[PDB]
RNA sequence: AACCCCCGCCGUUAGUUGCCAGCGGUUCGGCCGGGCACUCUAACGGGACUGCCCGCGAAAGCGGGAGGAAGGAGGGGACGACGUCUGGUCAGCAUGGCCCUUACGGCCUGGGCGACACACGUGCUACAAUGCCCACUACAAAGCGAUGCCACCCGGCAACGGGGAGCUAAUCGCAAAAAGGUGGGCCCAGUUCGGAUUGGGGUCUGCAACCCGACCCCAUGAAGCCGGAAUCGCUAGUAAUCGCGGAUCA
């Protein structure tokens, strides 16, 4: 959920992009 | 958690440093707690300080990668 | 603990992030906007005097 | 609410039928304003509904609510100091509204995993009369009848 | 060629002062296209009313910053003196580009 | 020979471009059964010509942004429903009775202070 | 199959099988897949048999686990308990090691709660 | 009440926003020629007043209908009387009286405000199939940024580091908006639900992350199968649900 450290919904809600997510 | 540089105030090493010269006793009162445990740091008596007293906390070559702050309990209840 | 602490925030005698915010006319530390450099209560006596310009009762 | 009777709010009719009864089945069906799925699994039931049935999805369900449609049922008043379960009319506005709350409320009662099957094997059953949606219904009619005696004070 | 650009608070200054060039420059020299109001910049300022306790009812205003625009395509000498000392502002921000 | 019709409706706008032929509508690049694939309220926009029969014998040219996809398609029904109604004066006598002709004031409430949702208070006590 | 030597998932998709062997997580199980070429979907009871050798082969000596991992975990905390830090001193009362709060919550490291008052 | 503001319909002023809508060209991106139509942009206006028809009525006014984007306060905000609570705050500031004055004032280093056998309030995340995961694809508003937001390429699993273009900003950036659409897998399990807890490795800020920051990766995965007595919010674009921004600030 939003709160799963470790992916897309939780990089969401965290406000973070990290691995489980697109960057540059 | 820092990596570049293992940061710990030179006081400390400016006071110890000597020390590894003559091989000298290891009596110091010290603060800088935030300081990491210098790895030629092994066998010396730094007493640190908690907000009331200098802890005679003796360091060993296990205690070592951590801070020197943590061998020295702040809150008084332990 | 007043004035020679609004002294202390003035001086920056030493280290960056010791330096902090502070208001202009009275000296509070939380609640001070950048923009004018004042505390949200003056803020709200001189915008009701106008004197600061281009401000105004918002409402929506 | 002490004011005017307050209109009741008139729904827009359905975009696959026409009939306002259908969409309001849609909104019970539909959860945090996603009324995205609702339409969806209503008419995926509907699917499934002929697959079983060789009648059309429309009746089946105008069919499956008159079955659950209360025709009295017991309100709580008081009598100046004592507190009865006064059996009485059912406004047509009510009978409706639970019809269909009962409908999706014992739907999701079901075993069956997926939701769409659920609503329509309820359907089907509620229009049959074994359904259990109906059995909220016949049984609430009883507790009426049962305390008749307290008509009386129907008001 | 050139530009101008005309950011103030008061917008009631701002409108009125945004024609006086345009009444100048176009009557005396080259075509002016029209004032283009530019979407406002807009800082507002919620802030706890009370000097204490009372984390609600809070009052709170803005401070608008209009954007208003003026071109003058051929810089004709004739309007050139003129709008270097016929103007006379009190709180607008004039800018020039080329 | 055209018709045209603006249609707001939560921010989102849209420019309504009528021009006699087949079914073919699309509404800024993508078939119209693409940009609002999966969507069941998508025929709602259309639904302003089923009033008028010509249902097939239009097309339609639409630019449509701002606002979110559902509010579009009623921007859309509202943008029809000026355009067929425009290049034709007396068309309007059964399309304001069918109601498809009003701009819908209904928009999302401004958060108030104290509250949460503009209306949604936080949760009473008295422990 | 009996895969960790001790641990045996079986009879559902294989990448999630290795998932409940411990010091294997969601990640090892796709890297193992991929660094020995193996159908992540196939069910672990209906395999190749040499397959399972392979997987078996690659993480039981890629990385330790189980057991000596468990003492190994055991071990670092040990440590933290005879060097008379402040790390390992929440270990010893039982609270939490990231100074987070005390004062409430914290029923993890705590238990279940004590009451009494 | 009304005079002010935002939101609804419309007109005038305005063309670096916008559109082959119109023709031409095109490296087929509104990039170029080009125009103010439209959209948008922020200024001034227009419109709604029980004015019109009907029934009641002394009137005020109410009920229904037509026309209208909008009918009796169209929706929202700003604004809160004489006063009451010996209400709140002398710690924002001001201030009468009172008290200290090598000190009840000043400087720093380290500590604490982060303490935990408990109790209450407010809240976040969930117990799942109207769901979770992975890939692809579409639609917002309002905002903030020149020792600040950083396109684009390179290294890295990643947070980040390096090189480096654009930008006193309707011209450049923060910027995928998520839910949703399509596809695919999971098949009722304390599970691909759930991420608390913790071991190890690591990036950034900042003199400095033991006490005491945040973020990333691997591993470890807890309580929790809808909650006792009791109790809260909400009458319409509201509740519910989904995501984005800013102030504060290294
Ligand atoms: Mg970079
Ligand atoms: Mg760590
Ligand atoms: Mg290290
Ligand atoms: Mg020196
Ligand atoms: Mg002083
Ligand atoms: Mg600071
Ligand atoms: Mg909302
Ligand atoms: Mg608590
Ligand atoms: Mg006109
Ligand atoms: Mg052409
Ligand atoms: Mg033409
Ligand atoms: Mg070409
Ligand atoms: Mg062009
Ligand atoms: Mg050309
Ligand atoms: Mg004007
Ligand atoms: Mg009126
Ligand atoms: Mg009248
Ligand atoms: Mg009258
Ligand atoms: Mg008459
Ligand atoms: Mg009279
Ligand atoms: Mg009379
Ligand atoms: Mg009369
Ligand atoms: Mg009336
Ligand atoms: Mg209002
Ligand atoms: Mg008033
Ligand atoms: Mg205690
Ligand atoms: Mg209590
Ligand atoms: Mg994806
Ligand atoms: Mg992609
Ligand atoms: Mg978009
Ligand atoms: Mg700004
Ligand atoms: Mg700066
Ligand atoms: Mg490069
Ligand atoms: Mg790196
Ligand atoms: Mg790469
Ligand atoms: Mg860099
Ligand atoms: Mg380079
Ligand atoms: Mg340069
Ligand atoms: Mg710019
Ligand atoms: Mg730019
Ligand atoms: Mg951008
Ligand atoms: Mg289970
Ligand atoms: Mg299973
Ligand atoms: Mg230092
Ligand atoms: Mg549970
Ligand atoms: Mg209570
Ligand atoms: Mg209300
Ligand atoms: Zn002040």
């Amino acid at each position: 959920g939003k709160g799963d450290r470790r992916t897309r919904r939780g990089k969401i809600w965290r406000g973070t992009y990290g691995k489980y997510r697109p960057r540059k | 958690s820092l990596k570049k540089g293992v940061f710990v105030d030179d006081h400390l090493l400016e006071k110890v440093l000597e020390l590894n010269a003559k091989g000298e006793k290891r009596l110091i009162k010290t603060w800088s707690r935030r300081s990491t445990i210098v790895p030629e740091m092994v066998g010396h008596t730094i007493a640190v300080y908690n907000g009331k007293q200098h802890v005679p906390v003796y360091i060993t070559e296990n205690m070592v990668g951590h801070k020197l702050g943590e061998f020295a309990p702040t809150r008084t209840y332990r | 603990a007043r004035k020679a602490l609004i002294e202390k925030a003035k001086r920056t005698p030493k280290f960056k992030v010791r330096a902090y915010t502070r208001c202009v006319r009275c000296g509070r530390a939380r609640s001070v906007y950048r923009f004018f450099g004042l505390c949200r209560i003056c803020l709200r006596e001189l915008a009701h005097k106008g004197q600061l310009p281009g401000v105004r009762k918002a409402s929506w | 609410a002490r004011r005017r009777r307050a209109e009741v709010r008139q729904l827009q009719p359905d975009l696959v039928y026409g009939d306002v009864l259908v969409t309001a089945f849609i909104n019970k069906i539909m959860r945090d304003g996603k009324k995205n799925l609702a339409a969806r699994i209503f008419y995926d039931a509907c699917k499934i509904i002929q697959e079983k049935t060789g009648q059309e999805p429309l009746k089946v369900f105008k069919q499956a609510v008159e079955n659950v449609k209360p025709r009295m049922e017991v309100r709580s008043r008081r009598v100046g100091g004592a507190n009865y379960q006064v059996p009485m009319e059912v406004s047509p506005r009510r009978q409706q509204s639970l019809a269909l709350r009962w409908l999706v409320q014992a739907a999701n009662q079901r075993p069956e995993r997926r939701a769409a099957v659920r609503i329509a094997h309820e359907l089907m059953d509620a229009a049959e009369g074994k359904g259990g949606a109906v059995k909220k219904k016949e049984d609430v009619e009883r507790m009426a009848e049962a305390n008749r005696a307290y008509a009386h004070y129907r008001w | 060629k050139i530009r101008i650009k005309l950011r103030g608070f008061d917008h009631k200054t701002l409108d009125a002062s945004a024609q006086k060039i345009v009444e100048a420059a176009r009557r005396s020299g080259a075509q002016v296209s029209g004032p283009i109001p530019l979407p406002t910049r807009v800082r507002r300022f919620t802030v706890i009313r009370g000097p204490f306790k009372h984390k609600d009812s809070r009052e709170h205003f803005e401070l608008r910053t209009h954007n208003r625009l003026v071109d003058i395509i051929n810089p004709n000498r004739k309007t050139i003196e003129q709008l270097m000392t016929l103007d006379l502002p009190t709180g607008v921000e004039i800018e020039i580009k080329t | 020979e055209q018709y045209y019709g603006t249609g707001r409706r939560k921010e989102a706008v849209a420019r309504v471009f009528l021009r006699p032929g087949n079914g073919k509508v699309t509404v800024n690049g993508q078939d119209f059964n693409e940009y609002f694939q999966g969507l069941v309220r998508a025929v709602a926009a259309l639904e302003p010509l089923r009033a008028v029969d010509a249902l097939g014998r239009f097309d339609a040219y639409i630019t449509v942004r701002g606002g979110g996809k559902s509010g579009q398609i009623d921007a859309i029904k509202l943008g029809i429903a000026r355009a067929l109604v425009q290049y034709n004066p007396d068309y309007r006598a059964k399309l304001k009775p069918l109601g498809f002709l009003t701009r819908d004031a209904r928009v999302v409430e401004r958060k108030k202070y104290g509250k949460h949702k503009a209306r949604r208070a936080p949760q009473y006590s008295k422990r | 199959a009996r895969i960790a030597g001790v641990e045996i998932p079986r009879n559902k998709r294989v990448d999630v099988a290795l998932t409940y062997i411990y010091g294997i997580g969601k990640a090892r199980a796709k890297e193992a897949l991929e660094k020995t070429g193996i159908n992540p979907a196939t069910r672990v009871k209906d395999l190749t048999e040499a397959e399972v050798v392979r997987l078996r082969e690659y993480v039981e000596n890629t990385w330790k686990l189980e057991g000596e991992l468990r003492a190994e975990v055991a071990a670092n905390i040990k440590r933290l308990m005879d060097i008379g830090c402040y790390r390992g001193l929440r270990h010893r009362r039982g609270l939490p090691v990231r100074g987070q709060r005390t004062r409430t919550n914290a029923r993890t490291r705590k238990g279940p709660r004590k009451t009494v008052a």
